[PDB]
């Protein structure tokens, strides 16, 4: 029947054109899939500075550490001094 | 061989490097490029952190390869300045740094001109041409910033 | 003729993807 | 011939179909593989946020460390003085 | 008896996916 | 109301809060959960910075929302630990901790147990029941360590 | 002679060879200046896949033809 090949003809359009549709939407999926692992690479820079900044402030904390006895010390010596000189 | 150091904040530099160069050595490279001193730079490349005693080669570092750098908020060695308000600030130097170039690391911090600072470092006044190793300036030294009227 | 195996929504015979969700008959 | 003509076309209306199955089911995977990658980027978004209170950090400690410095350098100073005094008698 | 969009490579008349690239005739 | 907040180390909290409670109070339910002090911690949400003053209504955080929380390095007070070593170490408290806390905390850092320590402040020795504002110690005040014998 | 090989990336590279290469040399080749496997790489011209054991002057390849590469 011709009809009914007018049937199928027309199914197997649509059918083509959808699959179509959906490889370009594939394919923009795969677009970003590639770039949003490109963004990952970043993620072990960041790691890496936090880990800097880390020990950063760490090597901070002993300078300060070390300055306060420093500080100590002085506030000692004049104590000493003082109580001496207000006999 | 042509190597690219990339930078978190975009900036990407190339430099001209062999493989038998070690790490201290493209540091080296980076703060002619660039300025930075090689202890506030930290290199990574394939999320390793490379180490100054290696080569590019024992890494496997090619042509045309792209490292990444972070960097430092401090260095290794600190010296105190103190302003002419009396407070006290931080600056990051080397040793071999010179007193004009600390008077440029002042300005950036207190927005005097080089040529209106005088440096004075127990009691003696220092010139710009010399470092901080000829006056013997270790860390967490203090240096006193004195003011002057030349030019603008 | 055909109901999504997703969705559940019938679609006609002509129809290729769901008319609902727009996913192939055969998914 | 009719018969081999809708045989024929039957046939690719069916490979048709079963392609687009097979495409739409690789499109879920990729999408589920999408997901994942997101929550990976929302990971690295607090990296960020992280890694900028790790400064503030270290800012505030060198504050400290310049306060004492500012407090040690006067100590000194009212030693020197007080030594220079002491030798007045 | 057609040839793909893509790869330039010739599919059977039959073919709805090159037989390749997989990718569908009319993308 | 039900919102979760997540750390830099996957971890996902829980809270079952209200539109009027104030980031103080989140903070506050944040510590219960945790043990993190409120001055320790950054709340983030859309990228915004929540203040301690305003509430979660103020920055329309409503059911099963996603806060973002990171942690700081240090906190509001410091005080020093000196040994007779020479050694000093910086912790991190709160004015209402515990001098059995305290011990906690040196022991968390140099691993000698608390029934071994000894605190001096100012010339008087510690007792565990009580805080540091019960013995007036203050940011950047300095304590003495000694081993028992 | 020179030829082209014409990837679906858009990329198109060159590569130097004599029609008595085998269809593994210029592969290898390709392998060799791009990184991309042989195992992967699916060669086309004149809509034909090209066989690893015969030669360009099988196909008839002469100077300055464009080949596509398809990976798998
Ligand atoms: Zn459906
Ligand atoms: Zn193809």
């Amino acid at each position: 029947d011709r009809a009914v090949l007018k049937e199928l003809s027309e199914k197997l359009e649509l059918a083509e054109k959808a699959l179509a549709s959906k490889q370009l939407q594939m394919d923009e999926m795969k677009q970003t899939i590639a770039k949003q692992e490109e963004d990952l690479e970043t993620m072990t820079i960041l790691r890496a500075q936090m880990e800097v900044y880390c020990s950063d402030f760490h090597a901070e904390r002993a300078a300060r550490e070390k300055i306060h006895e420093e500080k100590e010390q002085l506030a000692l010596q004049l104590a000493v001094l003082l109580k001496e000189n207000d006999a | 061989m042509q190597i690219f150091v990339k930078t978190l904040t975009g900036k990407t530099i190339t430099l001209e490097v062999e493989p038998s160069d070690t790490i201290e050595n493209v540091k080296a490279k980076i703060q002619d490029k660039e300025g930075i001193p090689p202890d506030q730079q930290r290199l990574i490349f394939a999320g390793k952190q490379l180490e100054d005693g290696r080569t590019l080669s024992d890494y496997n570092i090619q042509k045309e390869s792209t490292l990444h750098l972070v960097l430092r908020l401090r260095g290794g060695m600190q010296i105190f300045v103190k302003t002419l308000t009396g407070k006290t600030i931080t600056l990051e130097v080397e040793p071999s740094d010179t007193i004009e170039n600390v008077k440029a690391k002042i300005q950036d911090k207190e927005g005097i001109p080089p040529d209106q600072q005088r440096l004075i470092f127990a009691g003696k006044q220092l010139e710009d041409g010399r470092t901080l190793s000829d006056y013997n300036i270790q860390k967490e030294s203090t240096l006193h910033l004195v003011l002057r009227l030349r030019g603008g | 003729r055909w109901a999504c195996q997703s969705c559940t929504f019938e679609n006609e015979a002509a129809a290729v993807l769901c008319s609902i969700c727009e996913r192939p008959r055969l998914a």
